[PDB]
């Protein structure tokens, strides 16, 4: 078999708005979730509100 | 070259010279299993290699639309309906000799008029 | 002009014909490559040769 | 090439034969190893002819190999001069036999005086790669080219004088420079670094 | 290119499920020596097992796509020499539509499935604006036109013009063409011009231009003046 | 030669056998026991456990307020069962491993003395190595030897 | 050229890249309108007439 | 066979040696250089046919013109070596013997390689020096090659004239490196100026000047 | 392309484009031709981007080198690169291709052109060439001069053979001579069929003298004069060939004023052809 061709177009995927916003919105929502958790630790360990 | 495997170890057998009888055996170093050799042959490198030329022949090859068709008749069944393709081994010096594959008897027969 | 056109036409056609023959020969392993050149190298080399000769 | 021989095609072929690097792998179709304990007698029915001729304590293991006759032609070689080379390579530790040019099958067999195989199969590599049969190292694909050369006539105007010239791939300047049968004066390479090394700064 | 589109992708589960029921052997039962000839089967690069009758399998699948049962976007491939059947339901592939040529006919040789009746049934819709609005979705559900990516493009064979290259068998002005000798055409190109992008589309007769003048036009055409929007 | 747009005007102007029954067992037996396939890698075809001799056994071998990370019930239970079983005489030893993909559809058909059958759903499936055949456990020493 | 015909006949031309339209075909159409069939046309200098 | 061919190579190299020695200004006649291979084989090959190098080693004396231009120039001794790899002891012998005969320079040709100790002992007799050449390196005189234009070593007086006339510092001259094959060939030393006449395709004769590093 | 069955090497398949642009291209042709065009745009962008970055290195390395009044070409530090710029000291602006007559031609035809012998009957001038040719005939003083001259030319041919191996007769040199002759002839209306007033001692001593007034390096000493000669060597060899007595009298038929004015100009323009120190 020949060396695999890197430029064969069927092996390249394009990313439109959807996959992009998916990536970015993922890491945003992780950051959000984590922040809510920190707030819970702060209020429960400090018993405020 | 066509080496065997041990029983219940299943591992490959390494050749063992028998100095007592001066004859060749096969040992499995994981156990006591040893059996006799069937040939003095052990190793074959085969630098120049002509095998793999006809590789990839499949029972369904006659259904491939991307393959060209030819009108040359088979030497065996004399059926002129066949599909042809070049040597499957991919190398610089690989010859362009065609391999014609009949659609009746499935036989492989080349186009080379020099050596057959 | 037309007579030139047909003349060009055939002048190409025969070139293709030569190429085709080189093809059949090398398909039959009857071609001998120039030394230092691989078989398929000598094949391409010839085919291109004929072609550029034709265009010219 | 020297001026006297510049016109000859065959002398040229001699020089090409005297430079272009020749390896055993280049001419080797395949090799195979056999267990044949008795040194003189061979199980193989074919080679028995070779046994009969080339004969008239040693390893039970046989190393054997086959050459392309076409390789023996394109690169001019002699089964004898080959076996000469190996004999004067490994000296006496490895016994050697080789088949005749007359044989339609070119055969070469060798043996030696605790896990012997790895040592033998090791030697197999040294054979293919590490044996330079003839010619100068690093050089490949020496091409004969007929080059026209402007040379004065005996009547004094110039005359186009075709002569055989060897183009060369790869560069080792010193040795090629020393090889007899060529003209050391007009020798040339396209890599000036070596020109600098061998012939100096100017 | 104008008719190119990007795949939005679907879920592999229903496909993977569907395979086993039609006789795909699960990977874990595979014994290479004992079943040597079986075609092994990939889905999105994940190898779930094997199948011993890829021919009929691949037919079943292709039939499903053409019924629109499987989302047409899915791209299936059968490599004959390699003994592999690849599938992609993945998103982000690129694919373009084509006509589906069929040997199966009352009359002789192969022909495109689309026929005049469908056509008039379309322009009825267009010129109208009778019922059910026969349109692209319809053409795709009836198995006339099919999407093809670059991967599946390996295994097929395409004819440039339907009525030039489909039928079996000259003024000097017209350009020289190849032959119909290939009898196996699986698919026929809608119209070749669609290989041009938007910029090139505005170029007249781009066939008659040296290529870089097409490129320079593709760039310059972007900066020209002209009415950009009514509002 | 030119592009035809008058298609509005054109389209407007044109338009022996044996029958043995099957039964589902009273689930009480099912409640008592779970059923598991057995498979060997031996390549030694016979391998009946009778041949395996005996005695048979088969057996498995300060923080402030903080965070816990979530997990599933089935996966957690399977993970918590990581001590694999094994079998011996008092020596031949087989070691099994959860197949994990073949739970799937497996229906058992037990052949009883009468041609009728009972059918039990298969719980899991396991694959038994024949382990310690040549009986050299070279361990850390082997790795050190490898460091040669 | 093609435009010059479309101008005269009052039918816009089809420049689509791959078709059966041929230069000779155009030339004939143009000749039918009485201009020289290749689009050359006799012009007079502006300064000296 | 190999014996004969080796004889041939050794002869050609021997020719080269005399050539170089004449170029340095030591007296050797044209015929003496041109002595054919058959004559050489009879002169230094034994009855067995193997050549004798220890018979080949010989003295070189300066030409009268050379003494006139470089008065300081003394006579030269040339040894070959029969040992394939030259021993330090042999080197010592060569060193001593040269100091004994009181030559100004000396030349030692070796077959394959020399022990580093012997190389280290080479700069042990100032002003006298030891030029060390490989047999296989001398097989072909380089200067006969087309691309190498003629070189001339210069007398210090001539030099001081050169620098004064172009108003130069030694550093400002185009420099040539000691390891240069030509430099070795003429046995240049530091601060010694060479002249080069290259045949130009514009001027047709173009002088040039260089100075060893 | 997908439109071809596998292993089709026909030039239609591998991209030969049969139709001319006037006839237009079939699509699988067009696509190929687009591939070729793209290669042409790509490499062009690469070559341009890289070549400029060479232009910068070559500059920055060579920027400091100039030609000092001594005519040595030497960089900032005073390091001598060339002892005479371009080895002949000639500004590349003023130089033209010219034919070297001595290098080419057969032995015989060469001698037939340049050789003049009064004693032998073969090569002697026809007296009607110059007014005094009759009394000139047989005179020893002159025949000796001509001998020296001819030997000079011969030895020059021996030289040029050694310089130019292939013997290309055309090389860039200063001061187009041919045009000078032509200008002179047309200027003074050199009239064929009439005898010249030029003596031979006039000719030879004219040239040999003019050679001394061509200067590049004006220093006075052995070393400089050595260079001065080696600088003008080749150009001289051209000049003698063009002014060879036979060639002068037989062909150009120059008169006294003509030949004089030619010597004057040849030197005049020559001095213009020397590099101006201070040049970068
Ligand atoms: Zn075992
Ligand atoms: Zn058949």
């Amino acid at each position: 078999k020949d060396q695999d061709d890197r430029d064969h177009f069927g092996k390249k995927r394009l990313d439109l708005a959807g996959p992009l916003l998916a990536q970015l919105f993922k890491t945003l929502f992780k950051k959000l979730t984590k922040d809510i958790f920190r707030y819970m630790q702060r209020t429960v360990e400090e018993a405020h509100d | 070259t066509t080496f065997r495997f041990c029983r219940d170890c299943n591992n490959m057998l390494y050749p063992r010279e028998d100095k007592e009888n001066n004859r060749l055996l096969f040992e499995c170093r994981t156990c006591s299993y040893v059996e006799e050799a069937g040939s003095p042959l052990v190793y074959r490198h085969e630098l120049i290699t002509n095998i793999g030329e006809t590789a990839g022949v499949v029972q369904d090859i006659g259904s491939d639309p991307t393959l060209p068709r030819s009108d040359r008749e088979c030497p065996k069944c004399h059926s002129r309906e066949n599909v042809f393709f070049q040597s499957q081994q991919r190398r610089k010096d690989t010859s362009m000799v065609l391999f014609f594959v009949c659609l009746s008897c499935s036989h492989i027969f080349t186009s080379d008029q020099k050596n057959k | 002009d037309g007579p030139t056109m047909r003349e060009i036409t055939e002048t190409i056609a025969e070139a293709k014909k030569k190429v085709l023959d080189v093809t059949k020969e090398a398909q039959a392993n009857l071609l001998t490559a120039k030394h230092g050149m691989t078989l398929r190298e000598s094949f391409e080399d010839n085919v291109v040769r004929f072609l550029n000769e034709a265009r010219d | 090439l020297e001026p006297g021989h510049a016109a000859d095609q065959e002398q040229a072929k001699l020089i090409r034969s005297a430079i272009e690097h020749t390896t055993l792998k280049s001419v080797t179709i395949a090799s195979e190893i056999y267990y044949d304990p008795d040194p003189r007698s061979t199980v193989i029915p074919e080679d028995e002819e070779i046994i009969q001729l080339h004969f008239s304590q040693q390893s039970p293991w046989l190393l054997r190999l086959e050459l392309d006759r076409a390789a023996m032609n394109d690169k001019d070689l002699t089964m004898g001069q080959v076996g000469e080379r190996i004999k004067q390579t490994f000296k006496n530790d490895l016994f050697v036999i080789w088949s005749e040019d007359n044989d339609e099958k070119l055969i070469i067999r060798c043996r030696v005086v605790a896990e012997e195989d790895h040592m033998l199969k090791k030697i197999e590599n040294t054979m293919l790669e590490n044996i330079t049969l003839r010619g100068v190292e690093n050089i490949e694909r020496v091409v004969m080219m007929k080059y026209d050369r402007k040379v004065p006539s005996p009547t004094g105007e110039y005359v186009k004088e075709p002569e055989w010239v060897l183009e060369t791939d790869g560069v080792n300047l010193s040795e090629v420079m020393t090889v007899p049968g060529i003209d050391p004066t007009r020798i040339y390479t396209n890599s000036f670094i070596d020109i600098m090394e061998v012939l100096g700064i100017e | 290119s104008l008719m190119s589109c990007i795949s939005v992708g679907t879920d592999p589960m229903p496909i993977i499920t569907f395979l086993s029921e039609w006789g795909m052997e699960p990977l874990e039962d595979y014994v290479p020596h004992q079943s040597p000839d079986a075609t092994r089967v990939f889905v999105n690069g994940v190898w779930h097992g094997v199948h011993r009758n890829p021919a009929r399998l691949m037919e079943t699948l292709r039939t499903l796509r053409r019924k629109g049962d499987i989302n047409p976007e899915v791209s299936m491939i059968r490599d004959i020499r390699e003994k592999e059947l690849k599938i992609f339901t993945d998103a982000g592939r690129v694919y373009r539509p084509l006509f589906i040529v069929e040997d199966d006919e009352s009359l002789g040789h192969k022909e495109l499935k689309v026929r005049k009746g469908h056509i008039a049934k379309l322009m009825a819709t267009e010129y109208q604006d009778d019922v059910e609005e026969y349109t692209w979705s319809s053409l795709l559900n009836e198995g006339l036109v099919e999407y093809i990516d670059a991967e599946e493009e390996e295994s097929i064979l395409i004819a440039m013009q339907p009525e030039d290259l489909e039928p079996a068998e000259v003024d000097p002005a017209k350009r020289i063409r190849v032959s119909h000798h290939a009898t196996t055409f699986t698919h026929c190109e809608i119209h070749p011009s669609m290989i041009l992008g938007v910029a090139a589309s505005i170029i007249p007769f781009p066939d008659h231009n040296q290529s870089p003048r097409n490129t320079y036009q593709s760039a310059m055409g972007k900066q020209a003046m002209g009415v950009f929007l009514t509002n | 030669f030119i592009k035809r747009d008058r298609m509005r005007r054109n389209f407007l102007r044109m338009r022996e056998y044996n029958e043995f029954p099957l039964r589902a067992i009273p689930k009480e037996d099912l409640e008592n026991m779970r059923t598991h396939l057995l498979k060997f890698q031996s390549k030694k075809k016979i391998n009946p456990v009778t041949d395996f001799h005996l005695p048979v056994r088969l057996h498995r071998k300060r923080k402030t307020r903080q965070l816990k990370v979530l997990d599933e019930n089935a996966k957690k239970l399977r993970f918590e069962e990581f001590y694999p079983w094994v079998m011996e005489d008092f020596y031949n030893t087989w070691v099994g491993s959860y197949e994990a993909g073949n739970s799937d559809s497996y229906v058992l058909l037990s052949v009883e003395d009468d041609g009728s059958f009972t059918m039990i759903p298969a719980d899991k499936v396991y694959k038994f190595t024949a382990r310690n055949k040549y009986a050299t456990l070279t361990i850390d020493e082997a790795e050190k030897r490898m460091d040669k | 050229l093609l435009s010059k015909v479309a101008a005269l006949s009052g039918n816009e031309g089809d420049a689509s890249p791959f078709t059966d339209i041929t230069v000779e075909g155009i030339s004939k159409l143009l000749r039918e309108h009485g201009y020289q069939s290749r689009g050359f046309e006799v012009m007079y200098n502006g300064h000296t007439g | 066979q190999e014996n004969e061919r080796n004889i041939s190579r050794l002869w050609r190299a021997f020719r080269t040696v005399k050539e170089m020695v004449k170029d340095r200004g030591y007296f050797i006649t044209q015929e003496e250089v041109e002595l054919p291979l058959e004559d050489f084989k009879a002169k230094y090959c034994d009855s067995m046919g193997r050549p004798q190098r220890k018979m080949m080693s010989f003295q070189a004396n300066p030409t009268e013109e050379s003494i006139s231009k470089f008065p300081d120039m003394g006579s030269l001794w040339v040894e070959f070596c029969d040992e394939p790899s030259v021993g330090v002891k042999t080197m010592k012998t060569f060193v001593i013997h040269i100091q004994e005969k009181n030559f100004q320079t000396g030349i030692f040709v070796y077959q394959n390689n020399i022990t580093p100790s012997a190389m280290k002992l080479v700069p042990s007799i100032p002003p006298a020096t030891i030029e060390t050449f490989n047999e296989a390196a001398l097989v072909v005189n380089i200067t006969h090659h087309e691309l190498v234009p003629k070189h001339i070593r210069l007398s210090s007086d001539e030099k001081r004239e050169l620098l004064k006339r172009y108003r130069l510092k030694e550093s400002q001259l185009p420099r040539i490196q000691r390891a240069d094959p030509v430099a070795l060939y003429l046995g240049l030393k530091r601060g010694e100026v060479v002249k080069i006449i290259r045949k130009s395709e514009t001027s047709g004769r173009y002088a040039s000047y260089r100075i060893c590093m | 392309l997908p439109h071809f069955s596998k292993d089709d090497y026909s030039p239609e398949s591998k991209g030969f484009v049969e139709n001319s642009y006037l006839r237009g291209l079939t699509p699988q042709e067009f696509f190929f031709h687009a591939m070729g065009g793209r290669e042409g745009l790509i490499d062009t962008a690469v070559k341009t981007a890289e070549t400029g970055y060479i232009q910068r290195r070559l500059v920055k390395a060579l920027e400091d080198i100039m030609v000092h009044y001594d005519n040595t070409t030497r960089n900032s530090l005073g390091n001598v690169i060339q002892f005479i710029y371009g080895e002949d000291g000639m500004d590349a602006a003023h130089i033209e291709k010219q034919s070297l007559d001595t290098i080419g031609g057969s032995d015989a035809a060469f001698e037939k052109r340049y050789r003049v012998d009064l004693l032998n009957t073969d090569h002697t001038l026809d007296p009607s060439l110059l007014e005094s040719g009759s009394e000139i005939l047989g005179d020893l003083k002159l025949q000796v001069l001509l001998d020296e001259e001819y030997k000079q030319l011969v030895k020059d041919r021996k030289f040029l053979r050694e310089v130019f191996v292939d013997g290309e007769a055309n090389w860039p040199l200063p001061v187009n001579i041919r045009r000078i002759i032509q200008n002179a002839q047309q200027t003074f209306h050199i009239d064929h069929t009439k005898p010249s007033d030029l003596t031979i001692k006039d000719i030879v001593l004219g040239v040999k003298d003019l050679q001394e007034n061509l200067l590049v390096l004006r220093g006075k000493n052995e070393i400089i004069q050595n260079a001065q000669r080696d600088a003008v060597t080749l150009f001289c060899c051209l000049l003698r060939s063009r002014l060879a007595t036979r060639r002068v009298l037989q062909e150009y038929r120059l008169t006294k004023q003509a030949f004089d004015w030619v010597l004057s100009n040849i030197e005049a323009q020559f001095l213009r052809s020397v590099v101006h120190p201070g040049e970068m």
